[PDB]
């Protein structure tokens, strides 16, 4: 049983809602932390 | 503060082929993403730490309306999930199968968008090195998407060496083992341009041997119907050496990119 807001016209009227009134992105994901491997499963590269 | 919980699964996305990808939004605002589920333990079983980092650092890095956005990426004891921009019309490659091949506006349009995307993605010193129809998503007006930085490496010198991609788009100087740089990504627009519009890549054959002989030799047969602007385009991309490829800045000018591309830019503000 797939949600009703997640298919048909529902899905569309949404896609084209955020596509026109894209929101704030920041407030609403956050900064991207650098990844830590030793929490995760415990050269030139990394220099932007 | 992301977390599992605040987002609401609406549906799988692609039938298991590219992994655990669900149709989800945040459960307050109600935005819209492709929601990426990794298990660490079949990370670590495939000793994929290290590339999962990698991928997650350049896509981090990367803002463009052509490229498919990480937002961000958060963690459980059992799982990493990311939080990706949703594409809505999906994937090229089902789009190229329809018609098996695209026309001169289509494939124009997404010729500048690549052009632009890795224009901005070479001056952050990222090359991608695996340019091809199946990497790339489809945004709500048709928009090029590029969804898949599995191959991509960040490198201020822009030097390089390691074989990457997929065998009909590798470039002569991979298949040489030389060192090479940010032109790898101009011979694989050309095998794009090549086989969106003629619906089957420039050097594919019957054996990885000959089709790396026919890559060497550069060995480019263009059928009669051909376009003679998007002739001259491939045929200034698909070349031996490096430097001689006409470069991004020279794409996006060429005359046959200008008169059949209908680029749009997402809105914003
Ligand atoms: C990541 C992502 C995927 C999407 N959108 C979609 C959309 C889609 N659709 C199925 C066909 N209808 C007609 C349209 C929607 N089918 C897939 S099937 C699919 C699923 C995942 C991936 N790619 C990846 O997960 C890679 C990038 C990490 C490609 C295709 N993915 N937006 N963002």
């Amino acid at each position: 049983p797939i949600p009703t807001w997640a298919r048909g016209t529902p899905l569309s009227q949404a896609i084209i809602h955020q596509y026109y009134h894209p929101p704030n992105l920041l407030e609403l994901f956050g900064t991207i932390l650098p990844l830590d491997l030793e929490d995760i499963f415990k050269t030139s590269s990394a220099v932007w | 503060r992301l977390t599992v919980d605040d987002f609401e699964i609406g549906r799988p996305l692609g039938k298991g082929k590219f992994g655990n990808v669900y149709l989800a939004r945040l459960k307050e605002s109600h935005f819209i993403v492709a929601l990426k589920v990794l298990f660490k333990s079949q990370i670590e079983k495939e000793g994929l730490e290290h590339q999962l980092r990698r991928e997650i650092e350049i896509q981090a890095h990367l803002q463009h309306p052509n490229i498919l956005r990480l937002y961000n990426y958060f963690h459980d004891a059992r799982r990493v999930y990311l939080i990706l921009e949703y594409a809505p019309r999906g994937e090229l490659y089902k789009e190229l199968q329809k018609s098996d091949k695209l026309d001169e506006q289509r494939t124009a349009t997404i010729i500048e968008e690549l052009a632009d995307a890795l224009t901005y993605c070479h001056d952050k010193k990222v090359i991608h090195r695996d340019i091809k129809p199946e990497n790339l998503l489809l945004g709500f007006r048709g928009e090029v998407k590029i969804a898949d930085f599995g191959w991509s490496v960040h490198t201020p010198s822009l030097r390089r060496k390691t074989m990457c991609g997929t065998l009909d788009y590798l470039p002569p100087e991979m298949i040489e083992g030389r060192t090479y740089d940010e032109k790898v990504d101009l011979w694989c627009i050309g095998v794009l341009c090549y086989e969106l519009l003629v619906g089957y890549p420039p050097f594919e054959s019957a054996s990885h041997s000959e089709t790396y002989r026919r890559i060497l030799k550069v060995d480019v047969r263009f059928p009669l119907s051909m376009p003679l602007g998007a002739r001259d385009l491939i045929s200034r991309l698909l070349r031996y050496q490096p430097l001689e490829r006409l470069p991004l800045a020279q794409i996006l000018k060429h005359p046959w990119v200008q008169a059949h591309s209908r680029r749009v830019l997402p809105p914003c503000a």
